[PDB]
RNA sequence: UUACAGACUUAAGCAGUGGAGCAUGUUAUUUAAUUCGAUAAUCCACGACUAACCUUACCAUAUUUUGAAUAUUAUAAUAAUU
RNA sequence: AAACUCCAUAUAUAUAAUUUUAAUUAUAUAUAAUUUUAUAUUAUUUAUUAAUAUAAAGAAAGGAAUUAAGACAAAUCAUAAUGAUCCUUAUAAUAUGGGUAAUAGACGUGCUAUAAUAAAAUGAUAAUAAAAUUAUAUAAAAUAUAUUUAAUUAUAUUUAAUUAAUAAUAUAAAACAUUUUAAUUUUUAAUAUAUUUUUUUAUUAUAUAUUAAUAUGAAUUAUAAUCUGAAAUUCGAUUAUAUGAAA
């Protein structure tokens, strides 16, 4: 406390120089804190997981030789040939050029 | 033919639902453009430049799209898309987690004492 | 109550326009801080609903564009 | 005794289907979700057709995903019925029938093995 | 419908609720919308372990039309096979 | 089903070159109780018994989880999933802004308060915890401003250590001691006085109003500044000066 400011502020300076780091004394906003955050992009991006997955779509390339079957497709196909035979079939979409 | 987003994504993995589909994609575009934000955040707060330039960058962030904002991410459920009650420790909601905590699918969880 | 230091919200606006040719300027910027140049402007300001005319006066800088287009309807009960 | 053995006691980490442990909590995540999904594709691999009247379903329990340090070893149980060729001749020793051809994917096909595709996965 | 037993209750005790201000939920009413439940015990800081945007499910305006999926059939660009 | 059990507790062994130190600890294994024993008394179905007391031994005193059936066709189609039915240029999809925060009355649940067995200051060789958290971080000390010697509180500047039995969030708080405290003339002051002296006594002055709101209370509101964010107008948080309602 009775060290002259001065004298505090020279070994600030020098110590500031040696370890790389900012040296402000004026207190000035200068963004140093904008600059030093880490990114945190990639760790957002991954939340819902790894999007290259293999899929049931590339099963008949990767292993011509074996059928699949998709049982939840086969399912759904099925319901929609019910609806149209009982008539409750989707209407045609509108096409745009019209 | 008609993605419904201005710049093409990949689908997530699992579970989809449209706001899973519009968080995925708030959340790649972040990743695409966090330091253009950074470094015109940084122009605008940095009291050593002109205000000038502190003013311009301030209107460029102004005017960047809302799928570029960090404070827009939503943490959702990745099995079911609740986006309410979602631990961040599996990133499921209280009910998908009470579900596969008791299945065995959380690697160390087990009922408490 | 945004920070001094940081300035005001500037946001995209045709001011210029509105100089030149006195027309006026329909905006859903409500956040937008009406800047000294703004004054004597005329500005269409949204509500959520409609665009409320208002003309800037000098006693309205500082203050945003949304202050002047309420939002909600005053309320009533059926006594 | 009972829980001082391995032949008279469950371990407490077969309790659970991802077995695994990472200082990076976020690439624990990471691997548990990789596990349910990969879960998912398999019970969609069960099912084969050689004809149209001629569908297997092989039923498949859920995954136990070993990891380790080196490996992830993803070990389940299975069961299949083998309506096609069910004599007691040795015709089956001339021929793989298609649980024997989805088997062989898994580890023993040189060019597009399924474990080489989920080693760049995991 | 009988008897007994059991609690249930009551008592005692401590601190409260019910009164003031504010926070919060609900109702009612209003509103272009005031999203939707739950709503005696067993709803009412409940769903909700955080509504400025997002969240969002509502309203106004503008805009998109096989859309996030699977398959079929064409067309191409690309790499292998032959 | 009970239990067995796991937890807690007590003890033993093992582990730690006791500077990752808390060895007064950490966590693996095992042991222990559903306590036991005698003695007198009182009842009994009197016997190889209960209820009590008494002495003796012991650390021994507490919890947990789960379901068996059935009812409310109780809640949920808004955690996700299914049938039926309906929409398919729209009841699907995206963007900007707004709303979900409106306000007569009513209800539930909370917070703060209405003063003296109770509130407010101050307490640095630093009275005394536990359980958590920190790679989509926790942020030390220091310096600057509010702001005054300093401290305290808030923010800025800077970003030490630690991704952790190591460093940080973080010197726990109440307690306890001293001082102060409206209503209260139960006070304060001027003289004199004392073997109560941080005090006693005497004589003067110390208000009036007043069932009442103060140096209680902190709602409401003005102004300035700050924090997060791209953005704080509808509609966020904090600080300073001023305001000071009901109770
Ligand atoms: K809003
Ligand atoms: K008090
Ligand atoms: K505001
Ligand atoms: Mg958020
Ligand atoms: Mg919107
Ligand atoms: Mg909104
Ligand atoms: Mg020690
Ligand atoms: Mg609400
Ligand atoms: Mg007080
Ligand atoms: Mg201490
Ligand atoms: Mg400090
Ligand atoms: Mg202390
Ligand atoms: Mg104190
Ligand atoms: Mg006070
Ligand atoms: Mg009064």
């Amino acid at each position: 406390m009775n060290v002259p400011k001065a004298r505090l502020l020279k070994v600030a300076e020098l110590s500031a120089k040696i370890f790389d780091q900012n040296f402000n004394p004026s207190g000035i906003r200068t963004g140093s804190k904008i600059l030093n955050e880490r990114l945190k992009g990639p760790s957002v991006a991954s939340y819902y997981g790894n999007p290259d997955i293999l899929k049931f779509r590339h099963l008949k390339t990767l292993y011509p030789d074996i059928e699949f079957v998709d049982l939840e497709e086969q399912y759904r196909l099925s319901m929609v040939e019910a609806k149209k035979r009982r008539g409750k079939g989707a209407p045609k979409k509108m096409k745009k050029d019209a | 033919g008609n993605f419904r987003f201005p710049i093409k994504t990949k689908l997530p993995p699992g579970f989809i639902n449209a706001r899973i589909l519009r968080d995925n994609f708030k959340r790649q575009q972040f990743k695409e453009n966090e330091i253009l934000v950074k470094s015109l955040k940084f122009i605008a707060r940095n009291m050593n430049l002109p205000t000038k330039l502190r003013l311009e960058a301030q209107l460029k962030l102004n005017a960047l799209p809302n799928y570029m904002r960090s404070t827009q991410i939503k943490n959702r459920c990745v099995d079911s898309g609740h986006a309410r009650f979602v631990l961040s420790d599996f990133r499921l909601c209280r009910y998908q987690f009470r579900e596969n905590a008791l299945k065995g699918n959380l690697p160390g969880v087990k009922k408490g004492i | 109550s945004r920070s001094v230091w940081k300035g005001p919200n500037i946001v995209p606006l045709p001011i210029r326009e509105a100089m030149t040719k006195g027309t006026p300027i329909r905006t859903n910027a409500r956040a937008a801080t009406i800047l000294p140049q703004f004054v004597g402007l005329k500005f269409q300001i949204h509500n959520g609903k409609e665009y409320v005319p208002i003309e800037i006066s000098e006693d309205m800088v500082g203050h945003k564009l949304g202050e002047f287009a309420p939002t909600r309807k005053r309320f009533s009960y059926t006594q | 005794g009972n829980i001082n053995n391995k032949l008279q006691h469950l371990n407490n980490m077969n309790n659970w289907n991802t077995q695994i442990y990472n200082y990076n909590k976020n690439m624990e995540i990471m691997n548990t979700m990789n596990d349910k999904l990969i879960n998912k594709l398999l019970y969609k691999m069960m099912t084969l057709k050689l004809n149209n009247m001629n569908i297997n379903k092989i039923i498949m329990s859920k995954t136990i995903n070993q990891h380790s340090l080196n490996k992830l070893n993803i070990k389940f149980y299975y069961y299949n019925n083998d309506i096609n060729n069910n004599n007691n001749n040795n015709n089956n020793n001339y021929y793989m029938n298609m649980m024997n051809k989805l088997m062989n994917i898994m580890n023993n096909n040189m060019n597009n093995n399924l474990c080489n595709i989920l080693s760049y996965y995991y």
